[PDB]
């Protein structure tokens, strides 16, 4: 993975030493040429997954998630790149060095093959997001959401850690292509069971799990958006990687214990729809819309059914990409309004329709509409749902109704109805927002054509 | 009930103001200033070069594939013959007639 | 009770709003023109009989005899005017009401293709934007201690001075656009 | 249309029901019974793809009725006299299906006089 | 811009039903002041309209005249 | 797109039909069953004691 | 051309539409008479139906007891 | 004689066959004409913040942003926790999920117990 | 489909529905001629004048606006402001 | 949830508010059939179950009486044909529901024809009288547009059932498989009355729209001499008188045919038609005289559809919002 | 916007009961809260509880979509009670007679469609007749295993 | 072109168009119409792309994997023989996928094509498709998404105790 790695870091020293007016060109384009390059990574056998070195690995699972990474960086650039134009210089460079330094941090997070090293960076990558978090907000509760974001996801961890280390101690070598051999079943008992408290609560919290969600509405609302974007996409799935690289460990354990954590999930996810129901901020909306969409994934993981992996990771993917598309939809709105409510400015496809538009195809992904790759991983849960048990498909049914409730709700009363007559900023579409919004877009139809690249380790 | 002076005049300079405005709304009849820059086209392009097109897909790239354009086969009724064997279904036996 | 200028519905008025509410619910009962009539007649002739009563207290409870026969007896369905609120066409135009100073945000390249209109909107912005101060100086000079009593706008005192606060309730478009 | 009256406001024992009937043996009050007939062999039935619902006792008509719509293309009215013909058919399976009922209805309804002289005499 | 109003002395409310209900409160000693502006729907060609089976049957002359012809046009063809 | 369009043979998938179209055309000649219930030899498994 | 708006009186009809109009009217009329002279059966009956009280014994096959 | 329209939750009584308008005591014109005051002042501001030609920006109406804050960020600093809270949270936090959990629980209890024996038809359910 | 209105046109259509009107005679009648003042009528025939001419435009004016404008002239101005003349 | 039945019916009258066209096509010919060439679709699945067979049934029976009532006393046209055609969907899963697949997909494509013809016809007359959907305000359009005047009894004509049309094809054979089978016989009494029902409704949208003294305001702006309607009406007046015939003739033969069975279950659907067009024409009759009848609470009942989009679309909607926020949000 | 433009806690006494009705900008009598049983509300004014129907549509509303003016004290729940949303429009006929007549004609008819189930309609006829032992090949049977002969009989 | 006998179609038999009546019919023209207008052209130009194939003419192969030793004979924790046995285990997994596929659009072509008798005459389809639905569920079902040759090994190992069991114990 040198071959990725090396770009990055050596783009390090040309975002450090570019001129003062072309930062985010320069920037720009080579994170572009590392996004064209990073398509490689799809050398992959039906058997075997491509093992570049001894340190460093990637199946069909990871390298979806890569490529959604270090493309996701340059959409980050472009949108966070309006509001830092009265920033000073050397703050914009560590801006963007501290982007930089976040790709790089997941990009090693996601071809660890010790387990070790995926934790050591999977919260090496906690400090970038801290410092983004707390310095380039525009509220005072970011300091809160330095809090909350913070001990929150720690205090999973630090259990799990030396977990982690006893397994060390036990199995001789936490290397995941050895532990796909040297796996034994794990007894049940009371330390097992607290074996796996430890080894489940980390990406628990990360995912969130619903109880544990109260990190992720309150660092969303006040986040500039490139840290919006990483929280929302690409950071969330951390979790989901804990879970396909952990549960082969905690058979066959997991089938007898899992059941709150699969009550706390459905239930919580009907829960985070309602409230979705009742919002007035647009960012605490689609917040609460991905706690339920990461419930769902909990759901899909913790059953373990080769469906439900395959539409996990489906889920994964068009999630991260509809979420990051729907935030750049809110920062639209609130760089042109520069306030969060949604009752505030309605009636924008009389002034803005291309932005319309954009809303009307977010609303149409968001809520799973055939054939794009949301309602794949949806329907593939779902059916594997139905398949754990019969009833829980009345607890999903409900949840579909919701799903589609607020999802068309959110659009209208920012989109359809009589304009406010004492708000006359709106401006028209700039190229850089709408070009931003098509790179978003037109990925998320395009895999609906060929969705066996996202399928998982286990197509 | 009635109008006071003061609303009614209100009202008399808002509609002076108004009918000025949708006056001024006309257009001169310069504008707009545009910048400057086959019976049969319909049924030869829209149609012809669909049927081509679908056709050499269908012949050459669908029919090779095996299962993919199964047909019912067609029914077969005393009296026949099929033109491929030569063979004839022999006829059926005469009705117990009523009518 | 809830009314831009006055605070009290004067009994009066309340009268006229019933006779018009029920004679409206009586024409949407029966459809026919010669019904509604002979109907609509005997509706005013009791009115009328029950015109002649000074008594503000008598008034005041067969007014509400009359209301509870009203509500008792109203159709299901009135007929709405099709401009009218709860209208088959209530606000159903007004997707296309934008406003002027979106012809603030056109490009120059299409500011040329209508040079006139462009030439009498600056004009009017200019016209506007020197009567402001004008207008800002009545309100500042008329209103009474401790903001208006009503909200009833002032009209123009002087000769040349146009109306004060008249953009905003002026600007609005044609209601076939 | 009187029998649902006789059944459920008056008594059900004299409708039976249609469900499971006739339960009495076929050869009570008919010797020598002679059974119907099928006059298309049953390859020559099926190979005319015709469908499970209308495999009737003698879909000679229909299957010849299908043929004519098949060779009179386009003059699809050529082909009324075979209609009427299979219509004939289907109405005279009717009439054996009516009879049917009231040959099991006056049966027991004779098992009814005949326990009515048990109840006289026995 | 500008249409021709027509005469409002030939709108009378004579030969209508609104005569009849002008003669119901002059019964019970009423006027009826608003009959003149419904007076004009009820002459000229906006009057005189058919009943329900008059709307049916709309037409019948010539479709049952084309169908005896039609008719006879068969009995000739048969023969 | 162009790239993930001409993809050479993702997870070997549509090998995985042509040995299959080989494996059929081989036990639908001799008798052979389609596929056992057994995934491997039954006679070269030491069953532990009942 | 474009027919010119009346105030409360009858409009003005062109004779295409009412041509038209009586022409389909014609032809509904004709088609109903036709297919109820030719055809006579889906809307009076098709088959006569037996009672089932006029059915004898020996039909039926009923020996006397 | 007539039927007396009952209030509702979902059906309020109307602005007109209700008696408090047509109660003649003073401080209700009073009280009417300071909420008419309050009114025309608030709509005075609001006329001259909104037909400036020099403000291009939206209105802050601090009603609005009042009721945002008031909505989530002011209920815990305003809550203490009682018997009525308490129970309510309890109620609504817990009882839904112990309830999902038994009916799932018992569930799968009976499918197992019907796989394991044999009953449970699976001819043909070879995905999973 | 629905043609612009001049001044005229409304003025023509209002005086045409005073003039049909049994208690106004048809001489005395102007655009300024007041109901109660000039012509001496009561409340209840304005509110007739009202729905006559709610009725033959087709649309709803509201009771206060009903009760304000209290001539011919202010019916045909706001007539004339709601339809928006001279295009 | 396709066809806007029973528990879901109030979307299809509520979705008249858009275009005249997209309602013509969506919510009247061609998407609301959509679940019912769902049901036809798995047609060898519920050929051997009665479970299902029975309860949707008793399902499309249900709605079919319930649309009726409902449209026998609206007073809005679009609402009256909305209510029309989500009644012939209840009839439709009625037919199916009885085991005749065909004659269910016969009266789907006679359907189509003759409502949409219905609708745009309905929609010409709404433009030509100004924007305005009332049926208490139009009638007297006997000689004022002939063309729409010969369509609209045509199509009020085959919406009935009335002999060798386009809704005699399919309707008569129908409600003669439903009488001559094994059915529930509430489910035929209200398939019936729904008959009647059509009858009633839709010579009230002859009289009250058609026929009578005129009530629309006084400036008359009629006109249909574009050449676009008048083609379009055309040939779907062409479609309605013939195409139905076409398609029954050309029909493969794959139902038994049931032509045994007494008079008075054979003169069934012409008897309730003409039974409901003199009870309509006693109520049209009626509502001539100088009287005043007080409405009793079969009026309120009818006219407030049924009071379900005033129940189930007040308390629903304040339950799961003050779930949501009440219990769950704060 | 500062430390006393955003709402506080419960008002006890007159004195800052006046201070917050004067901070929403409303009557001091008008002004009542919510009862302090611990749900957290504060001193956020109670409305009488109406829907948005219930205003005057046809005055000049400094936001019409809405009906709602500026610097009014809004509801609890303004995205509760929107046009879009639950109306609390007072209906012709009374909500528990509306409700007892709608369960009763649907527990009405839901009975009658069950008692017709209990006794259902049908013709006067036999069972249909289908040859070679009522289609036993064509039912999709076996044919190694031979059936056992059933014939039907004429009449 | 594909094998015959993985793809079995049975011979067609069309029977001969004879008119019964004088009316002629469109579709034998619109017959002549298609074959003259667009299936000429077609055929020229599917000549000129194989005769521009027939000079660069190249050949692909099909891999082919030799047998390995399998599962059971690896040494427990000696991860360089049940690696190679677990890639054979994942390969035959995708093949044995394959062949379930390969019988369902063989029941699938069947039921298609025997028209509304499908009923009768594909029972030998439904028998194979059975047969090998069995097969699969007794080789893979229920092994988890983290399936492994362990797994199966184990899973065949309680099922041949299960049947041991029930052959004793009706012994
Ligand atoms: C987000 C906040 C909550 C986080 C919750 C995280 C999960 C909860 C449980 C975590 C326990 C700590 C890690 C244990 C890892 C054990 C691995 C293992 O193999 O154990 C077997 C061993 C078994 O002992 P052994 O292996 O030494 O013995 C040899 C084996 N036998 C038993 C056969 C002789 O387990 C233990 O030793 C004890 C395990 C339980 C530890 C209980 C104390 C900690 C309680 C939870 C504290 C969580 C943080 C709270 C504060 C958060 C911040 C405010
Ligand atoms: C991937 C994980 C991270 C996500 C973010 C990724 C960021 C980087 C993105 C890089 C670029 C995009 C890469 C993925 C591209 C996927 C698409 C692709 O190439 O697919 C290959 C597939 C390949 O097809 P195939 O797989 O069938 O081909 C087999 C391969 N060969 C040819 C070698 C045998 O392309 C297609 O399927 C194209 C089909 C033809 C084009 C479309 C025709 C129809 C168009 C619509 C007509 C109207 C229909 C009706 C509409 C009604 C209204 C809605
Ligand atoms: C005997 O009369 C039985 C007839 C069939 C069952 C009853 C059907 C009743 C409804 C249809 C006929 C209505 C006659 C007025």
């Amino acid at each position: 993975m040198l071959k990725y790695i090396i770009p990055t870091m050596m783009l390090m020293p040309l975002t450090w030493l570019s001129k003062n007016s072309m930062i985010w060109i320069n920037t720009t384009l080579h994170s572009l040429l590392i996004s064209l390059t990073s398509l490689l990574l799809l050398n992959q056998f039906g058997d075997n997954s491509l093992n570049f070195s001894l340190t460093f690995f990637s199946d069909s699972l990871s390298t979806p998630l890569l490529i959604l990474t270090m493309w996701l960086l340059p959409l980050m650039l472009m949108a966070s790149q309006h509001h830092l134009s009265k920033e000073n210089l050397a703050r914009k460079k560590l801006f963007i060095s501290m982007l930089i330094l976040l790709q790089l941090f997941l990009i090693m997070t996601f071809t660890a093959t010790e387990l070790i090293f995926f934790y050591i960076m999977f919260e090496a990558t906690l400090v970038p997001t801290l410092i983004i978090i707390t310095r380039w907000g525009n509220q005072t509760e970011r300091l809160n959401a330095g809090l909350y974001f913070l001990f929150y996801t720690l205090a999973g961890s630090l259990p799990l850690l030396v977990a982690l280390i006893y397994i060390q101690n036990t199995m001789g070598s936490l290397n995941f292509l050895i532990l796909q051999y040297w796996v034994q079943p794990m007894p049940n008992s009371w330390s097992n069971t607290f074996m796996w408290l430890a080894c489940m609560m980390a990406f628990m919290v990360k995912m969130p799990l619903y109880g544990l969600h109260l990190w992720l509405p309150k660092a969303h609302v006040e986040a500039p958006i490139a840290g919006s974007m990483v929280l929302a996409a690409i950071l969330l799935k951390l979790g989901g990687y804990g879970m396909m690289r952990i549960t082969l460990l905690l058979n066959p354990i997991t089938d007898f214990m899992a059941y709150p954590f699969i009550m706390l999930s459905l239930w919580g996810m009907i829960m985070t729809s309602s409230i979705c129901l009742r919002q007035t901020d647009l960012k605490s909306l689609i917040a609460y819309s991905s706690v339920s969409h990461m419930a769902l994934v909990i759901v899909a993981i913790l059953i373990q059914t080769p469906w439900s992996y395959m539409g996990a990771t489906a889920l994964m993917i068009a999630h991260g990409l509809t979420s990051s598309m729907l935030f750049c939809l809110a920062n639209s709105n609130y760089e042109r309004v520069h306030s969060r409510t949604m009752i505030l400015a309605r009636g924008l496809q009389t002034l803005l329709p291309l932005m319309a538009a954009w809303w009307l195809l977010a609303s149409l992904t968001n809520l799973a509409l055939p054939p794009s790759i949301n309602l794949i991983g949806e329907l593939f849960v779902v059916m594997s749902t139905f398949s754990w048990s019969n009833i829980t498909i009345i607890l999903m049914g409900l949840n579909m109704v919701i799903t589609a409730l607020y999802s068309l709700y959110m659009l209208i009363t920012t989109q359809r109805g009589k304009h406010t007559h004492h708000i006359n900023n709106i401006l028209p579409s700039f190229t850089r927002e709408n070009a931003l919004m098509s790179l978003h877009m037109l990925p998320l139809l395009l895999l609906s054509l060929n969705p066996k690249i996202i399928l998982g380790p286990l197509y | 009930s009635g109008y006071t002076p003061d609303e009614k005049l209100r009202l008399q300079q808002l509609r002076e103001l108004r009918r000025r405005w949708l006056k001024d709304q006309e257009l001169s009849p310069r504008e707009p200033v545009l910048p400057p820059r086959r019976h049969s086209i319909f049924a030869f392009t829209h149609v012809l070069i669909p049927v081509w097109i679908i056709h050499y897909y269908l012949k050459y790239h669908v029919t090779t594939k095996p299962y993919t354009i199964v047909e019912k086969k067609p029914r077969i009724f005393p009296g026949d013959t099929i033109l491929e064997t030569g063979e004839v279904i022999p006829p059926m036996k005469e009705f117990p007639d009523q009518h | 009770a809830f009314l831009p200028s006055a605070a009290y519905l004067t009994h009066q008025q309340k009268v006229l709003q019933l006779y018009k509410r029920a004679l409206r619910h009586l024409e949407s009962r029966c459809v026919h023109r010669d019904k509604y009539r002979y109907f609509a007649c005997l509706l005013r002739a009791r009115f009328d009989e029950h015109k002649n009563e000074k008594d503000m207290v008598k008034a005041t409870q067969l007014l509400r005899e009359a209301e509870k026969e009203f509500w008792h007896g109203q159709h299901p369905q009135p007929y709405i005017f099709p401009e009218s609120p709860g209208g088959t066409s209530y606000e159903r135009y007004e997707c296309y009401k934008v406003p002027e100073w979106c012809l603030d945000d056109w490009h120059p390249s299409e500011k040329a293709m209508y040079p006139d209109y462009f030439a009498k909107r600056e004009q009017w912005k200019k016209l506007r934007r020197e009567s402001w101060e004008r207008e800002v100086k009545q309100l500042q000079e008329e209103t009474p201690v401790g903001g208006p009593r009503t909200e009833a706008l002032p009209p123009a005192r002087k000769q040349g001075d146009l109306p004060p606060l008249w953009w905003h309730i002026v600007t609005r478009p044609r209601e076939r656009p | 249309g009187a029998h649902l009256a006789r059944r459920y406001l008056g008594d059900a024992s004299v409708e039976p029901e249609p469900l499971r009937m006739p339960t009495f043996p076929p050869d009570y009050g008919f010797p020598e019974r002679k059974e119907r007939e099928m006059v298309a062999t049953q390859q020559e039935m099926n190979d005319a793809q015709l469908v499970l619902q209308q495999r009737d006792y003698c879909a000679h008509y229909l299957i010849r009725f299908l043929k004519c719509k098949r060779d009179s293309f386009p003059n699809f009215l050529a082909c009324k006299h075979e209609q009427h013909d299979w219509d004939y058919c289907e109405h005279l399976d009717y009439v054996k299906r009516m009879k049917e009922f009231e040959r099991e209805r006056r049966l027991l309804q004779r098992k009814k006089r005949r326990e009515q002289r048990e109840a006289d005499m026995a | 811009s500008k249409m021709e109003l027509p005469d409002y002395k030939q709108w009378k409310i004579e030969g209508t039903p609104l005569e009849t209900v002008q003669e119901k409160l002059a019964a019970r000693g009423l006027r009826d002041p608003w009959g003149r502006n419904e007076a004009w729907r009820y002459m000229g060609g906006f009057a005189n309209n058919v009943s329900f089976v008059g709307a049916l049957l709309k037409g019948f002359k010539w479709g049952f005249a084309a169908f005896v012809v039609a008719v006879g046009a068969e009995y000739y063809l048969e023969s | 797109s162009t790239f993930v369009a001409y993809l050479p043979d993702y997870r070997m998938q549509e090998w995985a039909r042509r040995e299959a179209e080989r494996l059929v055309k081989y036990r639908e000649a001799h008798g052979l069953p389609l596929m056992e219930s057994n995934c491997f030899d039954p006679s070269k498994i030491q069953l532990p004691e009942d | 051309a474009h027919i010119e708006p009346r105030y409360r009186q009858f409009p003005q009809l062109t004779r295409s539409q009412v041509i038209q109009a009586e022409f389909f009217s014609a032809t509904m009329w004709f088609w109903i008479l036709w297919r109820f002279w030719h055809d006579s059966d889906a809307v009076l009956g098709h088959f006569p139906y037996p009672d089932p009280s006029q059915w004898t014994d020996e039909e039926l096959g009923i020996p006397p007891d | 004689s007539f039927p007396k329209y009952e209030p509702s939750r979902l059906a309020s009584l109307p602005t007109t066959l209700d008696p408090a308008e047509y109660d003649i005591s003073s401080e209700t014109r009073k009280a009417q004409a300071e909420r008419l005051a309050i009114r025309s002042r608030l709509k005075r501001e609001y006329q001259l913040q909104y037909n400036d030609p020099s403000r291009r920006g939206v209105v802050e109406d601090p009603a609005l942003i009042r009721w945002t804050c008031a909505r989530s960020a002011n209920v815990y600093p305003n809550f203490r926790p009682n018997t009525k809270t308490s129970l309510l949270g309890a109620l609504f936090g817990i009882g839904p999920l112990i309830f999902w959990y038994y009916v799932f629980k018992t569930d799968r209890d009976r499918k197992e117990k019907l796989i394991q024996e044999g009953k449970l038809d699976r001819t043909f359910n070879i995905s999973y | 489909d629905a043609p612009p209105l001049t001044l005229e046109g409304i003025k023509d259509r209002v005086l045409y529905v005073l003039k049909l009107y049994d208690k106004i005679d048809p001489e005395k009648l102007s655009v300024n001629s007041h109901f109660m003042k000039d012509l001496g009528l009561d409340s209840l025939d304005q509110v007739e004048i009202i729905m006559a001419m709610e009725d033959e435009f087709g649309f709803e004016i509201p009771d206060i606006d009903a009760e304000k404008l209290m001539c011919p002239q202010e019916i045909v101005d706001y007539i004339a402001d709601k339809k928006d003349v001279y295009e | 949830g396709k066809s806007a039945q029973f528990g879901l019916h109030p979307w299809l009258p509520s979705a008249m508010e858009g275009p005249t066209p997209v309602s013509a096509l969506l919510h009247s010919s061609t998407m609301v059939v959509a679940g019912i060439f769902l049901l036809i679709r798995f047609y060898p699945l519920t050929e051997n179950n009665k479970f299902g067979q029975s309860i949707m049934l008793c399902l499309g029976a249900m709605t079919t009486l319930f649309t009726a009532m409902c449209a026998l006393t609206q007073n809005d046209i679009k609402k009256i044909i909305a209510f029309s055609t989500s009644s012939q969907l209840g009839l439709m899963m009625v037919t199916i529901g009885i085991n005749q697949p065909h004659l269910a997909f016969l009266h789907i494509c006679t359907h189509a024809f003759f409502k949409a013809m219905l609708f745009m016809c309905s929609g010409s007359i709404i433009h030509s009288l100004n924007d305005e959907q009332d049926i208490r305000k139009m009638g007297g359009l006997f000689k004022a547009m002939p063309f729409t005047t010969t369509a609209l009894i045509i199509g009020s004509l085959a919406l009935t059932g009335m002999p060798f049309l386009t809704g005699f094809y399919s309707k008569d054979l129908i409600i003669e498989s439903a009488n001559t089978s094994y059915t529930n016989a509430w489910a035929l009494l209200m398939t019936l009355v729904a008959t009647s029902f059509t009858a009633i409704y839709s010579t009230r949208i002859i009289f009250f729209a058609l026929l009578g003294q005129p009530r629309f305001p006084t400036l008359i702006n009629i006109n249909e001499n574009n050449p676009f309607l008048i083609n379009s009406i055309k040939r779907l007046l062409i479609g309605s008188l013939f195409a139905g015939f076409i398609i029954s003739n050309n029909i493969p033969p794959m139902t038994i045919p049931q032509m045994t069975m007494p008079h008075y279950l054979k003169m069934t659907a012409l008897t309730v038609t003409i039974l409901g067009f003199i009870l309509a024409l006693e109520i049209s009759n009626t509502t001539h005289y100088l009287k005043f009848n007080y409405p009793s609470n079969t009026f309120k009942f009818s006219n407030l559809l049924g009071y379900y989009p005033t129940i189930m679309h007040r308390l629903t909607p304040y339950m799961n919002l003050t779930m949501s926020q009440k219990s769950a949000s704060s | 916007i500062t430390k006393d433009m955003l709402p506080g806690p419960y008002p006890k006494t007159p004195e800052e009961r006046a201070a917050a009705a004067k901070k929403y900008n409303m009557r001091v009598e008008d002004y009542e809260p919510y009862p302090d049983d611990g749900m957290g509300y504060g001193d956020y004014p109670k409305l009488p509880d109406r829907s948005q129907q219930e205003r005057d549509p046809w005055y000049d509303w400094d936001h019409p979509d809405l009906r709602l003016n500026w610097g009014e004290p809004m509801h609890w729940d303004l995205d509760m009670y929107i046009r879009n949303r639950v109306d609390t429009s007072p209906t012709p006929v009374n909500w528990n007679l509306m409700c007892k007549h709608l369960f009763g004609f649907v527990a009405f008819m839901l009975f009658m469609f069950w008692v017709g189930e209990t006794y259902p309609t049908y013709q006067p006829v036999g069972p249909k007749q289908y040859p070679y032992n009522n289609l036993y090949l064509e039912r999709g049977g076996d044919p190694n295993k031979e059936p056992e002969p059933v014939v039907h009989y004429e009449i | 072109s594909w094998d015959k006998d993985v793809y079995p179609e049975p011979p067609r038999r069309t029977p001969a168009p004879s008119p019964q009546t004088s009316l002629p019919n469109p579709i034998t023209y619109l017959t002549k119409a298609f074959d003259l207008l667009v299936d000429r052209p077609v055929t020229l130009v599917r000549e000129f792309i194989e005769r521009q194939h027939a000079k660069n003419k190249y050949y692909y192969y099909h891999r082919e994997f030799r047998r390995v030793p399998d599962i059971t004979e690896c040494h427990e924790k000696d991860v360089l023989c049940m690696f190679e046995a677990e890639m054979q285990w994942k390969r035959d997994y995708k093949v044995d996928q394959e062949i379930v596929n390969i019988i369902q659009e063989r029941l699938k072509a069947c039921q298609q094509r025997e028209g509304e008798s499908h009923r009768q005459n594909c029972a030998k389809e439904l028998q194979q498709f059975t047969q090998v639905v069995k097969a699969y569920q007794d080789r893979y079902h229920d092994l988890g998404a983290h399936y492994s040759a362990r797994k199966c090994l184990a899973k065949q190992k309680q099922r041949m105790l299960a049947e041991r069991k029930a052959t004793k114990e009706a012994a």
